[PDB]
């Protein structure tokens, strides 16, 4: 494969110390950038956006611009359009079309569209956005979110609390994503895999000073027990996370009115702790059976399951991704039927049959005894 | 014929097979990896040996390919301290020992004036991170929560021989439990120790029996161990490759005399009381005694309710209790019918019913026992 | 078993080099030597073992100091009654060879017999006597009824 990254280039003319790699600049220049002799390569991107009733304001972030570059944007369905930097200091306003030119060493721009569905066209070094002709060329103008693959498996349900409405489960979780900033060069370590062990994603992110997709369980009660926690990264920048967990989750949705004929749902929710413009769940991986089989009988029998990805409102605005696993469960009916209902039917039959007798003293005595038998069975 | 190629430790290609291959070293240090990809093949490799076509001599010199470090392992069980039948886990107390050889750990005595260097109260991971050398760390596969450890020590000899010692108390998950045949069930207690490193670095090679695997203790125990075994296998590992596993398995059973004497004999006597009353020809007395015996049965059932685990599904004992209760109630129903028949003046039919019941009931019980044996134990 | 709770932990040293350690502890200890076959007439041993974590050529227990009563008296009754105690120093095999010292305290204990006797055995004797005495009767219906009632009384007492 090819490789990507930044580089430092030192050129010398009749300076034999350059091959040592430590040549300091000296003399009068002799070489220059070749690309400056011609027109720069244009990038064009088109997006369709919609302003819902509660989402009348929209913002997008652009990639970095080098000095001397130019920026163009236009909108055709009229809403208002403006351009600000990352802090937000205004730079240009729409006349709808807009134009700007880069003065600083590095410019980071934000496009504001505020007011229905509209077409937004944006380009870098492309003044011909009025009549482009070519399909969108070059690299994307707006930054893109990093895509995360997620998967979860359930091994054993280890308890259900019917008074406090919570349950505990044992399982496995896996995450995988791609980030070129995490890449390294093998010749500096002589290795192909770099690993971190027994640390949460937050701790590793704080140690290496790079943003990573941290997560939490939405309904977690108390601390979580974790085993085999590991993060490892490849030179290309592909990273993955693995964990074996035992956790207790709150479940206020329980309803035991139809007991023992009730049916319940066990829902496990994993939420990213970062805004959706940074990381987002994109694919579901089935690395194992979602519901594992175990020897012997269980108190709860799983009938079906499902997995889904959604979006939920996030603190400090924006949105965060959610991964949900739901299990539909029922109790063992034979246990309750054979243990309770048949003896109760026989007890009721005893009190019914005595009315065939014509000696009412015997009937009264047997009824009195059967009431006590009923109470004894009830407390049994 | 498969394809053959040579790359360095980073993956940069250096030579390709024509199957034979050749290379010459330019850098100060060269670390090479041989790739063979496509059945069984013979691979011959040599350093400074262009005569590999016709070697003649048996393989000479040191090994060309790196070798995995060999680890000796042993485990002993002291006491089973608890079993949870609803959450399906158990807790055990025991001792673990590891031993291996590594020349990189060697030292020179004249720099310390000592023959043994030791580390205390630290896990293998912590020591490995402190001395910046790879060591064979391990974990329990089914560990639930934290583990309590005592007498944790690592010590190394000047030649490089190292050993690890630990006394542990741990709780292990066991979803393989099956209590259908309770109380006649038999279970397996499995303890798995897995290395946290790829098999090309460290591998379990030998089993050491430093003590009795199952220790004897004074007094009786709830579970009786019948046999045990120990085995080494290989299992798939994260980030590919493979890791070694050491497994100890105990076969256990319950104490049968306790259940038999505590439950089954009184139940048999209670059933006999309801059976014997059909010899009487005064049906009022029979009805009264049947009514009393049903209450006695219920009282005994709730008295033994303490030895009746609540699992959410039926065992053998629950089925037997239900059948016995149903038959005891049917006795009362038949007694009422016989009392009415005697009242109307049909005593002959009542006597015939008595004979029929006396013949039939034990046959029904025996047939139910045979059916249960057939459907649960064969 | 598990962690140990400690209070008033202090080490202090004199200029000559004399050092001392003090600790107040609450701890849970495993005891697989228990045998409850003769319950409630069983007798048990409570053994507390303190082992040095160093080879015997470095440090060794040499003397036993009785700074207080080994078994302290408390107001009220206790479930277990201590009959006698002993203290001893021995040597046991140590990891990485050599040997380490051990200090052992053993308490011999028994249960309160009056509690079990008065609570269980006397009522059981009276219940058995009720079923024995009825055979003097010559009206066998009354005998049968009283026997049937006494069996239920026995079961009720048992579960009580
Ligand atoms: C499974 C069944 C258990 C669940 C059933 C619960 C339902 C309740 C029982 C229904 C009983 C209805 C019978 C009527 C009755 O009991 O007495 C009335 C008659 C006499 O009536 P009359 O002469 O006053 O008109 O008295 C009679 O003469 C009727 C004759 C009936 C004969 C019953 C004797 C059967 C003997 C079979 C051998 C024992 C089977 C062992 C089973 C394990
Ligand atoms: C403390 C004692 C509790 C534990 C004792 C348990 C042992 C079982 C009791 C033993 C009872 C043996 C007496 C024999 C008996 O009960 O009946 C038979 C005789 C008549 O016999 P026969 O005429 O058929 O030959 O019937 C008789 O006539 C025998 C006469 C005996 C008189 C008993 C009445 C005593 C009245 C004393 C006042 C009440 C004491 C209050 C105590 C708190
Ligand atoms: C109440 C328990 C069930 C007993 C069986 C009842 C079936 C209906 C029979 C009605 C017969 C009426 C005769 C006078
Ligand atoms: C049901 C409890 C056991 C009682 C003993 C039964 C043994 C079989 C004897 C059958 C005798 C029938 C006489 C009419
Ligand atoms: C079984 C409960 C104790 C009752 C006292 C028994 C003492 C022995 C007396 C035997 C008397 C026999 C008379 C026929
Ligand atoms: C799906 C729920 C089925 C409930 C059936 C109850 C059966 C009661 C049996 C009584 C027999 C005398
Ligand atoms: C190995 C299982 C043997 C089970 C034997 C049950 C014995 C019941 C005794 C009843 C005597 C009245
Ligand atoms: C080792 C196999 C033992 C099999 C025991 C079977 C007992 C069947 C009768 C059950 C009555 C509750
Ligand atoms: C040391 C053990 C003595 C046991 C004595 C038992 C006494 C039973 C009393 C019954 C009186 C009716
Ligand atoms: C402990 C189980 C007793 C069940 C009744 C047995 C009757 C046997 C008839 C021959
Ligand atoms: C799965 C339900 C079985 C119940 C059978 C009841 C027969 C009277
Ligand atoms: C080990 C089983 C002993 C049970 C004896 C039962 C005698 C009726
Ligand atoms: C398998 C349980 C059956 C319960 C009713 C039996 C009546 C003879
Ligand atoms: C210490 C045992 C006292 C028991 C007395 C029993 C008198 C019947
Ligand atoms: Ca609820
Ligand atoms: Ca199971
Ligand atoms: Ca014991």
């Amino acid at each position: 494969t090819y490789t990507t990254g930044s580089f430092q280039l030192i050129l010398g003319l009749n300076a034999p110390q350059v091959i040592s790699g430590e040549g300091e600049p000296e003399g009068e220049v002799f070489a220059s950038l070749a690309s400056l002799e011609i027109k720069p390569e244009a990038h064009v991107q088109e997006l369709e956006i919609r302003l819902d009733k509660d989402t009348r304001y929209l913002t997008q972030h652009t990639r970095n611009l080098q000095p001397g570059d130019t920026f163009h944007a236009l909108v055709e369905p009229l809403p208002r359009l403006r351009l600000t930097d990352s802090g937000g200091k205004p730079l240009a306003f729409g006349l709808v079309e807009l134009n700007y030119t880069c003065d600083q060493d590095i410019c980071e721009l934000v496009v504001h569209v505020d007011g229905a569905v509209y077409r937004l066209l944006v380009g870098i070094n492309a003044p011909n956005l009025r009549e482009s002709g070519q399909t969108p060329v070059g690299s994307s103008v707006f930054l893109e979110s990093d895509l995360v693959t997620v998967g979860l498996a359930v091994d054993q349900i280890v308890g259900v609390d019917q008074r406090s409405e919570n349950f505990s489960v044992v399982g496995t979780l896996k995450l995988s994503w791609h980030d070129p900033k995490l890449g390294f060069s093998p010749d500096q370590c002589g290795c192909t895999v770099k690993s971190f062990e027994d640390a949460s994603i937050r701790a590793v992110a704080g140690e290496i000073n790079l943003p990573l997709p941290s997560f939490s369980f939405y309904n977690q009660q108390g601390n979580r027990w974790s085993q085999n926690q590991v993060i490892f990264v490849t030179p290309d920048g592909r990273a993955s996370y693995f964990e074996r967990f035992t956790v207790t989750l709150q479940a206020p949705d329980f309803d035991f009115l139809a007991y023992p004929f009730d049916r319940q749902k066990f829902s496990i929710k994993v939420d990213l702790a970062v805004p959706t413009n940074m990381f987002i769940f994109n694919e579901i991986e089935r690395f194992q059976q979602v519901v594992g089989d175990q020897l012997g009988e269980e108190e709860w029998v799983v009938t079906s399951y499902s997995q889904e990805i959604t979006e939920v409102p996030f603190e400090r605005g924006s949105t965060n991704s959610r991964f949900t696993t739901t299990l539909l469960v029922k109790r063992n009916l034979e246990y309750y039927i054979l243990r309770i209902f048949v003896p109760l039917f026989l007890i009721i039959s005893v009190s019914w049959v005595i009315f065939f007798l014509k000696d009412y003293g015997r009937q009264l005595e047997v009824a009195s005894g059967n009431l006590l038998v009923f109470v004894a069975f009830n407390f049994t | 014929l498969p394809r053959l190629r040579l790359t360095d430790s980073g993956g940069k290609p250096l030579a390709f097979g024509l199957v034979e291959l050749n290379y010459t070293c330019d850098q100060d240090i060269c670390e090479l990896v041989v790739h063979v990809d496509g059945a069984v093949y013979r691979l011959l490799v040599g350093i400074n040996a262009p005569n590999l076509r016709e070697s003649g001599q048996t393989p000479v010199g040191s090994s060309v390919f790196l070798e995995s470090d060999l680890v000796t392992v042993g485990l002993a069980v002291d006491q089973i301290v608890g079993v949870d039948q609803r959450s399906e886990n158990f807790s055990v107390v025991g001792t673990l020992k590891l031993s291996w050889h590594d020349p990189k750990l060697g030292f020179s005595p004249d720099q310390c004036g000592c023959t043994v260097k030791s580390f205390e109260d630290a896990s293998i991971r912590a020591v490995a991170g402190e001395i910046n050398l790879p060591l064979p760390s391990f974990s329990f596969y089914n560990q639930q929560g934290n583990r309590w450890s005592q007498n944790q020590v690592i010590f190394v000899t000047p030649d490089g021989r190292a050993s690890y010692f630990e006394r542990f108390t741990v709780t292990l998950q066991a979803p393989d439990f099956d209590f259908l045949a309770y109380p006649f069930d038999r279970q397996k207690f499995s303890i798995k120790v897995d290395l946290a490193v790829p098999t090309n670095m460290f591998i379990f090679n030998e089993i050491e029996r430093f003590q009795q695997v199952v220790g004897d203790q004074l007094g009786e125990e709830e579970w009786v161990v019948t046999s045990y075994s120990q085995e080494i296998t290989e299992v798939p590992f994260e980030r590919g490759s493979t890791n070694s596993r050491f497994t100890t398995t105990l076969l256990v059973k319950r104490n049968l005399e306790y259940y038999i004497l505590r439950i089954f004999v009184p139940l048999f006597l209670i059933i006999s009381v309801s059976w014997v009353i059909f010899f009487l020809k005064d049906y009022g007395r029979q009805l009264e005694v049947a009514s009393g015996n049903l209450l006695v049965f219920v009282a005994f059932n709730f008295t033994i309710s303490g030895d009746l685990p609540r699992l959410g599904y039926l065992t053998v004992l629950d089925r037997f209790m239900i059948v016995s209760f149903c038959l005891t109630a049917i006795v009362v129903l038949i007694s009422v019918c016989q009392k009415r028949l005697g009242a109307v003046g049909k005593q002959a039919v009542a006597a015939q019913i008595d004979t029929w019941v006396l013949v039939i009931y034990p046959l029904v019980y025996s047939l139910y026992i045979i059916w249960v044996y057939l459907r649960f134990f064969t």
